[PDB]
């Protein structure tokens, strides 16, 4: 996977 | 009122990149119910050739993000990525799916 994570 | 024609449920992540990868303009996105994670919204968009997938994140006050700025709900993040990018190293904005 997610572009946000982390 | 008019339903929201990005909430497409629970349906996978591949379907929603052959979905995505179809469509003609950059931003083009849908809110999907994540499998991997039961309870997570995912938040799939096209740029370029390429779908990406964003966590609709939730903090200890219950409010949604994607990065710092917090929302009530998923229909303000939305919103609002309308006219502020969804990445930080590139230039989304998000924008209905042509159905």
């Amino acid at each position: 996977x997610y572009v946000n994570v982390x | 009122m008019k339903p929201h024609p990005w909430f497409f449920g629970k349906i996978p992540r591949a379907k929603a990149e052959e979905m995505l990868s179809k469509q003609r303009h950059d931003g083009a996105f849908l809110i999907r119910e994540s499998e991997s994670a039961p309870g997570d919204f995912s938040l799939s968009v096209k740029f370029g050739n390429d779908v990406q997938h964003f966590k609709v994140l939730r903090d200890g006050a219950g409010k949604y993000f994607l990065w710092v700025v917090k929302f009530n709900s998923l229909n303000e993040l939305v919103d609002y990525h309308r006219s502020t990018s969804v990445s930080r190293n590139q230039q989304i904005f998000l924008r209905d799916i042509e159905q």
